[PDB]
């Protein structure tokens, strides 16, 4: 029941200002630290820094303090990372983390927010089905893709029969072009199955708070 | 300063066999080092604590050792549900914590084809622009294929986004999602694409194609 | 004189061939042991973890650092050091035991400042401190204990932390 809840998402304009939010449930807020780290798109986890909710007190590692601020609202055991002029290069995700007492490992790890620093603006994706179309089977396995073309920010979170379809799946990296995102989701299932049962992928874009789905038929 | 230092970059393994990632500290630390494994799209997970501590609901196949400067986190009897990337962690300059590069642990098996499929577009030719030609190329072995795209004749070496991926705990099989654009009223031109590939070592590639209607 | 007269082992607990032994931490002319960070109360029981510091310089700086009772809370319940006049008393193996004796008496020349920072030079203080001669002719191998083995938190127990101070011919 320990529970570390981030925003997926958080647009930030260069220059901006930007408040990232740890809501914690499940456990005593006072007995924790409460650590952020910063790992950027293909790459390594780097430890920026940790606040105790009690005394406020803060350490941070000397080399980007100059940009962060924590901070904690224990009424409502939240932990707060507040970021300063942003620029391309603060582009990450940003992950919160406990430690307890003096325990210095990291047990239990926020979802995460996936920060994008762009002067462009907020775009909910198109979601076009993708059929077969003629080319099926006697007696092999159909598969149906989902393609999520023209958003941005990342992420976006795909799942199919909100979430029913586990195996056979394959969601692909989104891919930039002209500034916005294009992703392509399948699925594989024996010809028994479609298009006689329904399937629809679920599409949800945080940065736009947008969902939707998009049944594949024939 | 205390640095730490993983080997390799990138690790394979069998299914089956006993894999050792290693951290090497620039100075002796004890035992405070930490090892984590965060797969693909996911939060890291604690492995083990303080070099060698099991944690609550870890598999009992992760094991860790060392004191000073060498350390290693083993695997015996590798699963395909490991796959992740390796972090460890060094609390030793506490209240300054730093971590590894990562490791990356992948599986090689025997060999797989592809499962090629060729798409036309869909309700995207109602709203305006269009011309989206997407081919997915699922589950296959080794880590990289070559697809490839086809006209009349020719090829059109433009609007080909291709996008590969990650593995998988059943399969450890790649894939990939070549998505070649074009435009909405250019698609209604030549009307014979095919999406070629080239994955696997045999000669003789894999082709998918369609047309119009 | 006479300066107390006591008898340890390496253990005191469970572990002999087990033991986390590394080596101290050596910046220029310091070589440091530091156990805030090797004795915090562990699941497997009680760990020893041994810090070996090697001498093979003239006038090197051995420093330890021992986690203070209750400096943080619970962790260090019940941490107790194994000579109390740890800079100036120390332990020295005797068959298969460690008895207490003079460090002065050890080794010709140890530089021992009674301040080491601003603090009383003692475990009591977290640190001690002492300067190793400039010539050493023989070698010379001495003991500190740092005990959080008796401290219980949770379901798991504290660790042993020893340093071997082997202070080689140079």
């Amino acid at each position: 029941q320990v529970q570390l809840q981030q925003p997926g998402a958080e647009l930030v304009k260069p220059g901006a200002s930007v408040q990232l939010s740890c809501k914690a449930s499940g456990y005593t807020f006072t007995s924790y630290w409460m650590h952020w780290v910063k790992q950027r798109p293909g790459q390594g986890l780097e430890w920026i820094g940790m606040i105790h909710p009690t005394n406020d007190k803060t350490n941070f590692n000397e080399k980007l303090k100059s940009k962060v601020t924590l901070t904690v609202d224990k009424s409502s055991t939240t932990a707060y990372m507040q970021l300063s002029s942003l620029t391309s290069e603060d582009a990450a995700v940003y992950y919160c983390a406990r430690s307890l007492s003096a325990y210095w490992y990291f047990d239990v790890w926020g979802t995460g927010t996936t920060v994008t620093v762009s002067s462009a603006s907020t775009k909910p994706p198109s979601v076009y089905p993708l059929a077969p179309g003629s080319a099926a089977q006697t007696n092999s396995m159909v598969t149906l893709g989902c393609l999520v073309k023209g958003y941005f920010p990342e992420p976006v979170t795909v799942t199919w029969n909100s979430g029913s379809l586990s195996s056979g799946v394959h969601t692909f990296p989104a891919v930039l072009q002209s500034d916005l995102y294009t992703l392509s989701s399948s699925v594989t299932v024996p010809s028994s199955t479609w298009p006689s049962e329904t399937v629809t992928c679920n599409v949800a874009h945080p940065a736009s708070s947008t969902k939707v789905d998009k049944k594949i038929v024939p | 300063d205390i640095l730490l230092t993983q080997s390799p970059a990138i690790l394979s393994v069998s299914p089956g066999e006993r894999v050792s990632f290693s951290c090497r500290a620039s100075q002796s630390i004890g035992t405070s080092i930490h090892w984590y494994q965060q797969k693909t799209q996911g939060s890291p997970r604690l492995l083990i604590k303080y070099s060698s501590e099991s944690i609550s609901g870890i598999p009992s196949r992760f094991s860790g050792s060392g004191a000073g400067t060498d350390f290693t986190l083993s695997i015996n009897s590798v699963e395909s549900e490991d796959i992740a990337v390796f972090y460890c962690q060094q609390s030793y300059t506490w209240p300054i914590f730093t971590f590894g590069s990562g490791t990356k642990l992948e599986i090689k098996r025997a060999d797989a084809a592809p499962t090629v499929s060729i798409f036309p577009p869909s309700s995207e030719q109602l709203t305006s622009g269009g011309a989206s030609v997407v081919c997915f190329l699922n589950n296959f072995y080794p880590k990289d294929i070559n697809v490839k795209w086809k006209i009349d004749g020719s090829e059109r070496q433009n609007g080909v986004l291709n996008s590969w991926t990650d593995q998988d705990s059943k399969d450890s099989t790649y894939s990939m999602s070549s998505t070649l654009t074009l435009t909405k009223d250019e698609y209604e031109r030549h009307n014979s694409y095919t999406c070629e590939a080239t994955h696997k070592t045999s000669t003789s590639p894999i082709v998918k194609s369609f047309n119009r209607n | 004189d006479l300066s107390y007269e006591t008898t340890e082992s390496g253990d005191t607990a469970v572990s002999e061939d087990s033991y986390d032994k590394y080596a101290s931490q050596n910046t220029n002319k310091e070589y440091v042991c530091d156990f805030t960070d090797q004795l915090k109360p562990t699941e497997s029981g009680p760990k020893v973890k041994k810090c070996e510091v090697k001498v093979n310089e003239p006038l090197i700086k051995v420093k330890i650092i021992c986690p203070l009772k209750g400096s943080v809370e619970k962790l260090y319940d019940n941490i107790e050091y194994v000579p109390k006049k740890s800079p100036y008393v120390v332990l020295t193996k005797e068959e298969t035991k460690l008895k207490e004796k003079l460090l002065s008496k050890l080794i010709y020349g140890l530089l021992i400042s009674p301040t080491v920072n601003e603090k009383e030079n003692n475990f009591k203080e977290g640190v001690i401190e002492f300067t190793l001669p400039p010539v050493v002719h023989k070698a010379t191998v001495f003991y500190f204990i740092c005990d959080n083995s008796k401290t219980e938190d949770d379901n798991k127990k504290g660790n042993r932390g020893i340093v071997e101070v082997y202070v080689e011919p140079y």
